[PDB]
């Protein structure tokens, strides 16, 4: 019983794409989180039945580790020597970035729908039963694990470490902090309240952490301990980012900046219902894009690919790669 | 002739079976033999102060085979004599 | 209607010498014989 | 629907959980959990266990598969010691399953019913060997007391009276209680067809422990209905039809038909009269007397016969009787195909003369067999009909022959509610002359009791037209004012060989059901068949009528519905395979007291 | 005013179209369904569903007003006409036209008419219809006594000479007063003789001889 | 003229 508007803007930033290629058949009827990860003049992408590749400005190596697919789901991680790709069927795949091959494969108990995470040696996983496990970077082995209560998607938000823990949380719409050395609890506190379904990631700065409900409310915290510094009731279960002072966030009706307090200093309303992706700052501007193959930019907006774009766009060393809901691959 | 036209079993009066009949003895009380055989079905309701125990079978395309038990019991409700009929 | 007139009479059978009958039920008791009210034809709608 | 997960699966893929399950809702997971158990618990995963959901997303633990161990009997044990170990030998080394040991306990309550232990208490005690994996079964066996059934009651009877309902019953008073044997007389009155509804209640005697009664409560359908009219006036005359049909006349377990009808071209009238129980052990008689004739040619005939059968086992009976007819005819249209057998059977009229006659008075004998396990009086769902029945003349009759005929019906239900069920029904028609004679004319085989796309008795040979008709026009062929050669006709004879089959699939009605009570079925169906003419002489011959090949076919949608009247049905066909001579119907609406 | 309207109703049921009468009544009890004569007018009402062979209606009528007035003077005569009515539950028009005698069927209801005339006519001995009901009592046994004879003659023809005779001692102690238990009296002496129980034959023999007649 | 008919039931 909804609508999105179609605004139109002259495409004067960036008024074409630079290239593109394609990579698999697209993400289907499927929610899993998947997108690519940027590396020095490498792109490591895949789709959902395997199809794992690593490729160079334009596909230089690829394998496929499915059968039966693979299902993967969480998109991919990367860091130092080694990137790592989860899946339903509770398996993680660890391959190293000069050699694609998989080194090891190990089970984390639980389908690995949230982003997978390399912090201070140790791999990070967030599973769909409650469980967290923490992984040898060089191994399968698992280290530790903890599990946090639960009861149906929260969106399996995926870890935030700083100063030696890991901020997680989950649908008790409590946010917490776990020592990086051990399953130990640090602190918890809840974000906001609901009481059903019908009234249903954290980001690290210096001192604070940011969090933000599935009902929208927001909230920054001390980064130390389970107390709230300010609210407001406004956003989505989208990403965001924070730079400038500025909240670069995604709202529950696609509208839509300080961290001092509850405060929206810039909005916009002309993007309403266009299922909008994560917004991102790429070489000095704010582009925002959507399902219908619009990217605005905050001044131009072009038109590249009709198919959507659900999964998150990034962003890295001055150039801006996305993914439509379909195989293709856009640079620019 | 008709012999040949099909008839059910029938079956007539209470089961007995001679594990049970070998239990009951002279001087046991009728609660003792109403437990031990289970309630009788048939008596003399004109005054005498007894039991009838009739097993009777007819299977179809067959005969009939019938035994029998009487129990005399006193005014005091205990058994006074007993009598076994184990075919007619 | 005419039943009440084909009904028999209550004729019940007696105990032969040396036994009685069987014992005689506490149900379908009949009330004291008094004969008061009308019969058959005589009865009809009741007034209020 | 989306997709669905599986995790802790090893032993099986995906699918092969997936296809149990009625998604491709909430509420309704359990019995697909509960089905996943049974699919592990019957396969031996003694320790299967359901560890969580989410939504989907099903979290398990995988077990070992373990085997059986033994099987221990302890309890009140009356006797039946070998009977129990045969209700608990098993093979050494064989696969645990849940249900069998559920079955097993199943088997031992009813077993021990028939020997009057109406309430046994049996309990499984299954031990899990973890060292060895396995499951050792110990049951505890309690045999209970004795039970007898004291009195016997009906309820609910306004006009059946209850003589004919104690017949029905294999329990009687003054025994023991078969607590599996009462149930027999609810199939008893079901195939009666005298009721509404049958159900029962065992209850127990409050002054002892040892006694029951057994009470059974049904609700009577109405069993027939009158009928009357005549069509007069100062134009049409009188044309007058009647009579009464009941299958248990004011309840008193005798079926009775009354029919005639008077008019200026037919009279008919048969009264039939028929007692199921003239032996109180179930002897039956019955028979019937019947006159008609036809007026423009000249046809009449009457008869008469009485028939007595009995029943050789609980499921089974026979049946035979005797009987005769008078007939005659007189200028009657003359017929070659006819002719053929006259002469053969001795007669010499005029070629082609209308100006004729015949006449016989021939007594038969008939008989037949039944076969009857159907579940329904009116909805069949499971069990079978046969009936096979024929007749032979006796000797010294005019017309010496013989014929069968074979009317067999199946029901096999697909789902367990038996709202869906397999129907066939297939008919078979033979018969033969005696002493070098051929078969009458008139028995002869289209309709809605047959192949539906048809006109009624349309199927098979036609006759043929050729010296004297005395109506001034409507045939050429007729008459020797314009007949000139042998020629075709449309008018159907029938045949002395018959072979009819259909299929139906029965469906229920839930889009009708919604809005009416009563009890309606709807189906699909496919029927086909064919009648042929054996020592049909070719040679002399046009299409050939001894070729039993000729079979047509029609299909289409048939509803069964009752009514407060009684049965009603309609159907409508869509002949697709015919042959010359094809007269077809798709509208078949009709009186629903069939089958 | 309804209460001058009732009379003429009321004459029409004595000689005129039931069904308008009733339509009548209805009409005024749903104009006044408080009017004082109301408990009058539920005696018309049962008198009009008897009249019409509503007979579920006389009975829900009077039961209603049994609760409206527990205590009522005439109360009794009114269920009284309820036995009545018990019995015609027990009859069926059709069945009439034959001379068909309906004894073997569901005797409930005979039962229930027993048991509401006994209470009646206990609980007011000093009733009008003391006579009649006493006469209605005795009809009913009979009925009653009939029903458990036909039932006893059915199972001796299939020979469950037990039921018979634990049948036939029953009609002996409950049914004592009628002529079917007196020819009952020889079928259960066969039954006894069916069976090797001569004593009890020969004491059924001298009960035939000392009722002999 | 006329069709005159009735129906009762048992």
């Amino acid at each position: 019983v909804k609508m999105s508007p179609l605004p139109t803007v002259e495409n004067q930033f960036t008024p074409t794409t630079a290239w593109s290629t394609s990579v698999g058949s697209g993400i289907g009827n499927f929610y899993s989180n998947l997108h690519p990860a940027l590396a020095d003049n490498v792109v490591y992408a895949a789709d959902r039945a395997g199809l794992v590749k690593a490729l160079n400005a334009d596909e230089i190596w690829s394998v496929s580790l499915a059968e039966e697919p693979a299902l993967l789901s969480g998109g991919v991680t990367v860091s130092g020597g080694h990137v790592y790709i989860g899946s339903e069927k509770a398996q993680v795949y660890a391959l190293n970035t000069s050699d694609g091959t998989v080194a090891w494969q190990t089970k984390v108990a639980g389908e690995a729908l949230s982003r997978p995470v390399v912090s201070d040696g140790l791999v990070l996983i967030h599973t769909s039963n409650g469980q967290l496990q923490a992984l040898n970077e060089a191994d399968g082995a698992v280290k530790w694990t903890v599990n946090l209560d639960m009861p149906s998607l929260r969106g399996e938000s995926a870890p935030t470490t700083a100063f030696g823990a890991a901020v997680v949380g989950g649908d008790n719409g409590r946010v917490s902090a776990v020592l990086m050395e051990q399953g130990q609890m640090i602190w918890q506190q809840r974000i906001s309240q609901a009481t059903g379904s019908t009234e249903i990631t954290p980001v690290v700065v210096n001192g604070v952490v940011f969090a933000l409900a599935y009902n929208g409310n927001l909230t920054a915290l001390d980064l130390r301990s389970g107390q709230i510094m300010w609210k407001r009731e406004l956003g989505s279960v989208n990403d965001f980012i924070v730079d400038g002072n500025r909240i670069y966030l995604v709202d529950q009706n696609d509208r839509v900046l300080t961290i001092d307090g509850g405060v929206t200093l810039w909005t916009q309303s002309d993007l309403l219902h266009r299922l909008l992706t994560s917004p991102v700052l790429y070489n000095g501007n704010l582009v925002v894009g959507d399902s219908e193959g619009y990217l605005h930019w905050i001044v131009a907006q072009q038109k590249v690919d009709s198919s959507g774009f659900q999964t998150e766009p990034v962003a890295a060393d001055g150039k801006l790669l996305i993914q439509a809901k379909d195989g293709t691959v856009y640079s620019i | 002739l008709e012999r040949v036209v099909y008839r059910p079993d029938i079956n007539q009066g209470n089961y007995l079976t001679a594990n049970d009949v070998s239990k009951i003895r002279v001087g046991m009380t009728q609660q003792q033999v109403a437990y031990a055989l289970g309630t009788p079905l048939m008596s003399d309701p004109f005054g005498t102060n007894t039991w009838f125990y009739v097993f009777r079978q007819q299977p179809g395309h067959e005969g009939v085979t019938q035994q029998t038990l009487t129990l005399t019991f006193n005014s005091s409700g205990v058994l006074t004599n007993i009598d076994n009929k184990p075919a007619l | 209607d005419e039943a009440y007139l084909e009904a028999a009479p209550l004729a019940e059978l007696h105990a032969p010498a040396g036994m009685i009958l069987p014992v005689t039920s506490g149900d379908y008791a009949i009330p004291v014989t008094n004969g008061s009210g009308a019969v058959g034809k005589a009865l009809d709608i009741r007034p209020p | 629907i989306q997709q669905i997960n599986i995790v802790g699966n090893h032993a099986f893929t995906t699918d092969e959980l997936i296809s149990h399950f009625q998604l491709r809702q909430k509420q309704k997971l359990a019995g697909d959990l509960e089905t996943l158990r049974s699919y592990y618990l019957d396969r031996g995963y003694a320790r299967f266990n359901i560890d969580s959901t989410q939504v989907v997303t099903v979290n398990i633990t995988e077990g070992d598969q373990y085997k059986l161990s033994g099987v221990e009997v302890s309890g009140n044990l009356a006797g039946h010691s070998a009977e129990i170990e045969q209700l608990t030998k098993i093979e050494p080394g064989e696969l645990y399953n849940g249900t069998k040991v559920t079955k097993m306990e199943d088997d031992i309550k009813k077993l021990l019913g028939r020997y009057g232990y109406a309430y046994p208490r049996v309990q499984s005690m299954p031990e899990i060997n973890d060292a060895d994996k396995t499951v050792k079964l110990r049951v505890n066996v309690d045999a209970g007391n004795r039970f007898y059934v004291r009195k016997i009651r009906f309820e609910g009877n306004d006009t059946s009276k209850d003589a004919v309902l104690r017949r029905e019953m294999r329990q009687m008073e003054g025994a023991w209680l078969g607590s599996d044997l009462v149930d027999q007389g609810k199939e008893r009155l079901n195939r009666l067809g005298f009721f509404e509804t049958v159900d029962t209640d065992t209850q127990r005697v409050p002054g002892s422990p040892d006694q029951v009664d057994v009470v059974y409560k049904v609700k009577e359908r109405n069993t027939g209905c009158f009928n009357f009219g005549i069509g007069y006036g100062t134009e049409s005359g009188v044309s007058f039809q009647a009579g009464v049909q009941q299958d248990n006349w004011l309840g008193t377990g005798y079926a009775v038909g009354i029919n005639g009808t008077k008019n200026d071209y037919q009279t008919y009238a048969e009264l039939s009269v028929t007692n199921p129980y003239f032996t109180v052990d179930g002897v039956s008689l019955g028979g019937r007397l019947f006159y008609n004739d036809f007026q423009a040619y000249t046809n009449k005939s009457y008869g008469t016969d009485v028939t007595l059968g009995f029943p050789i086992n609980e499921y089974n009976s026979l049946r035979a009787g005797l009987g005769y007819v008078h007939n005659s005819l007189s200028n009657m249209q003359p017929q070659v195909a006819m002719w053929r057998y006259l002469y053969s059977m001795g007669e010499h009229p005029s070629t082609s003369d209308q100006d004729n006659s015949f006449k016989t008075d021939d007594f038969t004998f008939n008989y037949g067999w039944t076969y009857n396990k159907l579940d329904r009086g009116y909805f069949p769902t499971d069990g079978s009909r046969v009936n096979l029945t024929g007749k032979v003349t006796i000797p010294g009759s005019d017309n010496e022959y013989y014929k069968v005929t074979l009317d067999t019906a199946t029901y096999v239900p697909i789902d367990d509610d038996h709202k869906w069920v397999v129907l066939g029904r297939t008919r078979w028609g033979y018969g033969d002359g005696l002493g070098g004679k051929e078969m009458p004319f008139y028995e002869n085989f289209g309709g809605s009791s047959t192949v539906r796309g048809f006109q009624s008795n349309t199927i098979g040979p036609k006759a043929v037209y050729f010296q004297a008709s005395n109506y001034d026009p409507d045939y050429e062929c007729a008459t020797q004012d314009g007949a000139k050669d042998l020629c075709k006709s449309d008018d159907a004879v029938g045949g002395n060989a018959m072979a009819v089959a259909s299929l139906e699939f029965i469906t229920p009605t839930p889009f009708i059901s919604d809005k009416y009570a009563n009890s309606v079925r709807t189906s699909f169906f496919w029927d086909m068949g064919t009648v042929w003419d054996t020592n049909w002489d070719s040679s002399q011959y046009y299409p050939d009528y001894s070729d039993p090949s000729n079979i047509r076919m029609s299909a289409g949608i048939a509803l069964q519905w009752m009514s407060p009247l009684g049965p009603l049905v309609f159907s409508y066909a869509q002949p697709f395979k015919k042959y010359d001579g094809d007269k077809a119907e798709q509208f078949q609406f009709n009186i629903g007291k069939t089958w | 005013p309804p209460n001058e309207i009732y009379a003429t109703a009321q004459q029409k049921l004595q000689d005129g179209n039931w069904r308008q009468a009733i339509t009548q009544l209805e009409a005024l009890d749903n104009r006044y369904p408080f009017g004082p004569y109301s408990q009058q007018v539920q005696l018309d009402l049962i008198y009009a569903y008897y009249k019409n062979a509503d007979l579920p209606l006389a009975q829900a009528a009077i039961d209603r007003f049994i609760r409206l007035n527990p205590t009522h003077p005439n109360i009794d005569y009114v269920m009284y006409m309820r036995g009545l009515t018990n019995m015609a539950l027990d009859d069926s028009a059709l069945q009439g036209f034959f001379g068909v005698d309906r004894s073997d069927r569901d005797p409930q209801h005979a039962r229930a008419a027993f048991s509401d005339f006994s209470k009646l006519v206990r609980g007011y001995p000093n009733s009008q219809y003391t006579t009649d009901a006493t006469k209605r009592l005795v009809f009913l046994k009979d009925r009653l006594a009939k029903y458990e004879y036909s039932v006893a003659e059915y199972y001796t023809e299939r020979g469950a000479w037990v039921a018979v005779v634990n049948r036939v001692e029953g009609m002996l102690r409950d049914y004592p007063d009628t002529q079917a238990t007196r020819d009952a009296l020889p079928l259960m002496e066969n039954a006894y003789r069916q069976m090797q129980m001569n004593a009890q034959a020969e004491k059924v023999a001298k009960i035939i001889a000392a009722n002999s007649s | 003229a006329v069709n005159a008919n009735f129906r009762y039931c048992f």
